[PDB]
RNA sequence: GCUGAAAGCAUCUAAGCACGAAACUUGCCCCGAGAUGAGUUCUCCCUGACCCUUUAAGGGUCCUGAAGGAACGUUGAAGAC
RNA sequence: GAUGUCGGCUCAUCACAUCCUGGGGCUGAAGUAGGUCCCAAGGGUAUGGCUGUUCGCCAUUUAAAGUGGUACGCGAGCUGGGUUUAGAACGUCGUGAGACAGUUCGGUCCCUAUCUGCCGUGGGCGCUGGAGAACUGAGGGGGGCUGCUCCUAGUACGAGA
RNA sequence: GUGAAGAGGGAAACAACCCAGACCGCCAGCUAAGGUCCCAAAGUCAUGGUUAAGUGGGAAACGAUGUGGGAAGGCCCAGACAGCGUCGAGUCGGCCUGCGCGGAAGAU
C-alpha cells in the first residue's frame, strides 16, 4: 500500500560529503482506514484511507454517515489502495509515515500545476517558425495540420493547442532521503507534481 | 504399416493397462502413461480404426512409443556427453547439473522429474531414466548451452556423434 | 390487409442453448433465425417477434479446419494506425462471449432493430446463467 | 540457408523433406545445400 | 531441436513435446460506465390528507419541502467563458 | 463559369523492398571485423560550405544519417530564392516589330471558418425514488532510441598481430 | 449488339456485360438471367466423387515423396527393396491425367 500526503514544499539536505539533495517535503499525517473491500463483497482487495481533518460544516450527511460506520474522523478525502495477497488491514487502523521506514523508492503521484490554454509552442515543443524573412503572422502558430485530399482529414491525436496541465502525473523511483515519524515527515529526492498545499499519494516503488 | 504390424512382446514383471487410449506401462524402472491418437487400435498390437485415413502411420507411431515405455520401465535408456575444452567441466549436486563453459556466469540446468545424472568424470556426463523423449530433451538442452564448434570441436558434444571440423 | 405483428402483443419466450462442441458459424444462424423470430408465422421485417436465448458454455465453441489458430478478428481504433487484432485462440483466452455475439451480430439486420435483436442474446463463458427466475426452456441447436 | 523458388537436391546426401507447409532440403554431409523454398 | 511413423532406414511433423526477437498480448503511465451492455460498493434522505374520472405507470387540491443542490458573496498555485 | 505550379520552412502520417538497434541460416565464418540470405516496422535515423535548388560535391559528425507512398503530403499554415506578366541590358536570330526549354539586374502571395475533421472545454437529457462519495475496468491513448568506459579477460581464439 | 434515346431483374456498388423491352391498376399465378446457412426471397436437398489450401475468395517461368484416378514397365519367395555378414512381400521410377502446395513485397 502507499498513504495519501500534502506538499510541503522544496528544500535541501547537506550531507556530510558535501553533497546537496534537492527534497521534496511530504507532509504524511496517520492514514486511517474507512472501509475494507473485499473479494465477496466488492470484487476486488483494498483499503480505502482518510487522512487531516474537515470542518463538521462541509461534512454532508452522506460522507458523515460513512465516517461513522468506521469509527474515524472526517478527513479531508477518501482513497483507496489496492491490497496485495500478503496484505490484511482493519477498519479504523491508523497508518503512519513509519510504513516506509524500509523503502528505498517511492513513487508520487500528484496534480501538475495548470498552465490553462496552451499553445503548440509550450505544449508539445513546436518550433518556432521565422520571426523575420516575410513571416507573416505565423511565428508561433502550428503550421500544417495534415497532407491533402488523401485523407482529406486530420487524424485523432494530432498535436494541437489545449488545456496543459493540471492533470494526474506520477514521478517514478524516487529515493526516499528521510522518514521522520516524530513530526509525520518524507523526504524524498527531487520534484514531484503540483503546487505547494497539493494532495500527493506516495507508493513504494513499482519498478 | 510395417513398424505397426510387429507385435511389441511384453516382457515379465510388466503391467499394461489398456484404459482405452490413455495406455499406462508401470515395470521396474518405474511407471510411464501415454495417450494415443484415436486412429490406432491398441503382447501388444497395434491397427487402424475405421473412417482414418491415416490410421497405418498413427498405428507405427503408436507401436514404436509403446515399444520405448517398454524399454524405458525395464532397463531404461542412458545418453552420454563429453565436454571439450580448456576449463570445460560438469558437476552434479542432486537434480541440477552446475557446468562451466568458458561462460562468465555459471550455468546450472536443473533436471526434470523422472531423469537422473552422474559425472563419472568431470568432462563426461552420464544421463539415465525410464522415457526416451524426455532423456534426448535434457541432453540436447544441455548440448545447447554450448554446441560443438566447427574449428576444434569444442563444446558439450553427444559421446557418439562425430564433429566434422575444419581449418581456416 | 395482411397481418402485421404489433410490439406490445409479441409472446417472447425464453430458451436455454449449450454451446458445447457446436460449429460457430452454425449455431450463430440458427441464433439469428430465432433473435430475428424467422421461426414463427407471426414474423414481421419491422417487428421483433423473436425469443430470448442464453448461450452457455461459449468458451467451448467448436470451429473447423486451421481456424481456431488461423482466424483473425481486426478491429480498427480510430486512431491512425490503430488497426489491432486477434485471433480465435486468443479471442477465447481473453473474452469468449464475444466469439459468439460478433458471429451473430453480422447475421442480424443492421439498423435500430437488429440491434434491439441482439439484446435478446444472453452469452456466458462457463456453465451457469442467472436467469432461472424467466424459466428458460432447453433449445438443443 | 538458400532460400530458393527453385530448391532440389545438390548431392546424394541431400534429403527432400516438407515442414509446415515449406519444402526444404537437408543435408547430412554439406551445410551449403541446406535450402528452403521461398 | 526432442520423440516419431507414413517409407523396416532416415526424417523438427503427420500424432505428441521443447526452445526461439526491440514486432504481437501483457507488465509501466494517463483517460475511461453515453461500457445506452449506462456496472459495483459505502453512506444519507423522504413513512400527510383529499377529490374527480375515457380507471390507469390518469389528472388535480390542500398540507409538506428532506438528503442534497444551485444561487449569491469572499476567492484560488483552477481558469478564455 | 481556375484542381496555384519548383525549392525551403512548419507540422506530419503510412508502406517495408530494413539505414541503425533486435533474432537467425550459410560463409572461401580462427578471433576481431566482414560478406550474403532469412525474420523483424518497436523506437531511432547529422550539422555545416557552395548553389533557388530537389540533388550533388565537399568539411566534420553519428549506432545509423534507410527507400518509397501521402495532389512528386503540407501557400483558405508561412516563405517567394527558382519559374512564365509588364522595365532594362548582353550574347544570339531577325531588314524589322520582336524572339530564345540562353544569360543578366528589378519586380503587389487576399479570405473574420458554415459543414466535415482535429485539439480542448462546457450545457442537456439519459442510466427507472432522490442524493453524497469511493470504485471496477470493457475500451482507448502515451511510452518503447542508443553511445562509450570498466569488469568478466589480455581470458576463449590466434604463429604472431 | 447494347447505351445514346431504355426503365425492370442479375453481375456488392457498376450507361455500354447477362436476362428482359415499363399503356394504367391488383396485398393473384408462372418463369428468365441469377440464386436457395444468416444479413436476404428460396434446398443446412438427394446420390456419387475431389480438395485441407479458407484452395474456393488475384499472379508466371520454374520447383516438390501433397493427394485422387488411369494405362504400361523393371525387379521379386532361384528371397526383391534400405539391412543384403539379412530375413520374409512387396519394391522401384518413369508416363498420362483430376484437385491442391511454394514461387507471392506497398503505402489512412
Ligand atoms: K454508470
Ligand atoms: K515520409
Ligand atoms: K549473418
Ligand atoms: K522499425
Ligand atoms: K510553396
Ligand atoms: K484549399
Ligand atoms: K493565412
Ligand atoms: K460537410
Ligand atoms: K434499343
Ligand atoms: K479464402
Ligand atoms: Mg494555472
Ligand atoms: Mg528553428
Ligand atoms: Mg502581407
Ligand atoms: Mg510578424
Ligand atoms: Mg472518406
Ligand atoms: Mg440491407
Ligand atoms: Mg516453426
Ligand atoms: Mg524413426
Ligand atoms: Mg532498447
Ligand atoms: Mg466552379
Ligand atoms: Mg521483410
Ligand atoms: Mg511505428
Ligand atoms: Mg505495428
Ligand atoms: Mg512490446
Ligand atoms: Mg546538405
Ligand atoms: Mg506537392
Ligand atoms: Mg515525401
Ligand atoms: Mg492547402
Ligand atoms: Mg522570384
Ligand atoms: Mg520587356
Ligand atoms: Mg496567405
Ligand atoms: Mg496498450
Ligand atoms: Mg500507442
Ligand atoms: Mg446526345
Ligand atoms: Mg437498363
Ligand atoms: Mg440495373
Ligand atoms: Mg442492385
Ligand atoms: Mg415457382
Ligand atoms: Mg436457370
Ligand atoms: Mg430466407
Ligand atoms: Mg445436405
Ligand atoms: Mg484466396
Ligand atoms: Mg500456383
Ligand atoms: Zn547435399
Amino acid at each position: 500500500i502507499g498513504l495519501v500526503g500534502k506538499k510541503v514544499g522544496m528544500t535541501r539536505i547537506f550531507t556530510e560529503d558535501g553533497v546537496s539533495i534537492p527534497v521534496t517535503v511530504i507532509e504524511v499525517e496517520a492514514n486511517r482506514v474507512t472501509q475494507v473491500k473485499d473479494l465477496a463483497n466488492d470484487g476486488y482487495r483494498a483499503i480505502q484511507v482518510t487522512t487531516g481533518a474537515k470542518k463538521a460544516n462541509r461534512v454532508t450527511k452522506p460522507e458523515a454517515g460513512h465516517f461513522a460506520k468506521a469509527g474515524v474522523e472526517a478527513g479531508r478525502g477518501l482513497w483507496e489502495f489496492r491490497l496485495a495477497e500478503g496484505e490484511e488491514f482493519t477498519v479504523g487502523q491508523s497508518i503512519s509515515v513509519e510504513l516506509f521506514a524500509d523503502v528505498k523508492k517511492v513513487d508520487v503521484t500528484g496534480t501538475s500545476k495548470g498552465k490553462g490554454f496552451a499553445g503548440t509552442v509550450k505544449r508539445w515543443n513546436f518550433r518556432t517558425q521565422d520571426a523575420t524573412h516575410g513571416n507573416s503572422l505565423s511565428h508561433r502558430v502550428p503550421g500544417s495540420i495534415g497532407q491533402n485530399q488523401t485523407p482529406g482529414k486530420v487524424f485523432k491525436g494530432k498535436k494541437m493547442a489545449g488545456q496543459m496541465g493540471n492533470e494526474r502525473v506520477t514521478v517514478q523511483s524516487l529515493d526516499v532521503v528521510r522518514v521522520d515519524a516524530e513530526r509525520n515527515l518524507l523526504l524524498v529526492k527531487g520534484a514531484v507534481p503540483g503546487a505547494t498545499g497539493s494532495d500527493l499519494i506516495v507508493k513504494p516503488a513499482v519498478k | 504399416s510395417r513398424v505397426a504390424k510387429a507385435p511389441v512382446v511384453v516382457p515379465a514383471g510388466v503391467d499394461v493397462k489398456i484404459n482405452g487410449q490413455v495406455i499406462t506401462i508401470k515395470g521396474k524402472n518405474g511407471e510411464l502413461t501415454r495417450t494415443l491418437n484415436d486412429a490406432v487400435e491398441v503382447t501388444l498390437t497395434f491397427g487402424p480404426r475405421d473412417g482414418y485415413a491415416d490410421g497405418w502411420a498413427q498405428a507405427g507411431t503408436a507401436r514404436a512409443l509403446l515399444n520405448s515405455m517398454v524399454i524405458g520401465v525395464t532397463e531404461g535408456f542412458t545418453k552420454k556427453l563429453q565436454l571439450v575444452g580448456v576449463g570445460y567441466r560438469a558437476a552434479v549436486k542432486g537434480n541440477v547439473i552446475n557446468l562451466s563453459l568458458g561462460f562468465s556466469h555459471p550455468v546450472d540446468h536443473q533436471l526434470p522429474a523422472g531423469i537422473t545424472a552422474e559425472c563419472p568424470t568431470q568432462t563426461e556426463i552420464v544421463l539415465k531414466g525410464a522415457d526416451k523423449q524426455v532423456i534426448g530433451q535434457v541432453a540436447a538442452d544441455l548440448r545447447a548451452y554450448r554446441r560443438p564448434e566447427p574449428y576444434k570441436g569444442k563444446g558439450v558434444r553427444y559421446a557418439d556423434e562425430v564433429v566434422r571440423t575444419k581449418e581456416a | 390487409k395482411t397481418f402485421t405483428a404489433k410490439p406490445e402483443t409479441v409472446k417472447r419466450d425464453w430458451y436455454v442453448v449449450d454451446a458445447t462442441g457446436k460449429t460457430l458459424g452454425r449455431l450463430a444462424t440458427e441464433l439469428a433465425r430465432r433473435l430475428r423470430g424467422k421461426h414463427k408465422a407471426e414474423y414481421t421485417p419491422h417487428v421483433d417477434t423473436g425469443d430470448y436465448i442464453i448461450v452457455l458454455n461459449a468458451d467451448k465453441v467448436a470451429v473447423t479446419g486451421n481456424k481456431r489458430t488461423d482466424k483473425v478478428y481486426y478491429h480498427h481504433t480510430g486512431h491512425i494506425g490503430g488497426i489491432k487484432q486477434a485471433t480465435f485462440e486468443e479471442m477465447i483466452a481473453r473474452r469468449p462471449e464475444r466469439v459468439i455475439e460478433i458471429a451473430v451480430k453480422g447475421m442480424l439486420p443492421k439498423g435500430p432493430l437488429g440491434r434491439a435483436m441482439f439484446r435478446k442474446l444472453k452469452v456466458y463463458a462457463g456453465n451457469e446463467h442467472n436467469h432461472a427466475a424467466q424459466q428458460p426452456q432447453v433449445l438443443d441447436i | 540457408m538458400k532460400v530458393r523458388a527453385s530448391v532440389k537436391k545438390l548431392c546424394r546426401n541431400c534429403k527432400i523433406v516438407k515442414r509446415d507447409g515449406v519444402i526444404r532440403v537437408i543435408c547430412s554431409a554439406e551445410p551449403k545445400h541446406k535450402q528452403r523454398q521461398g
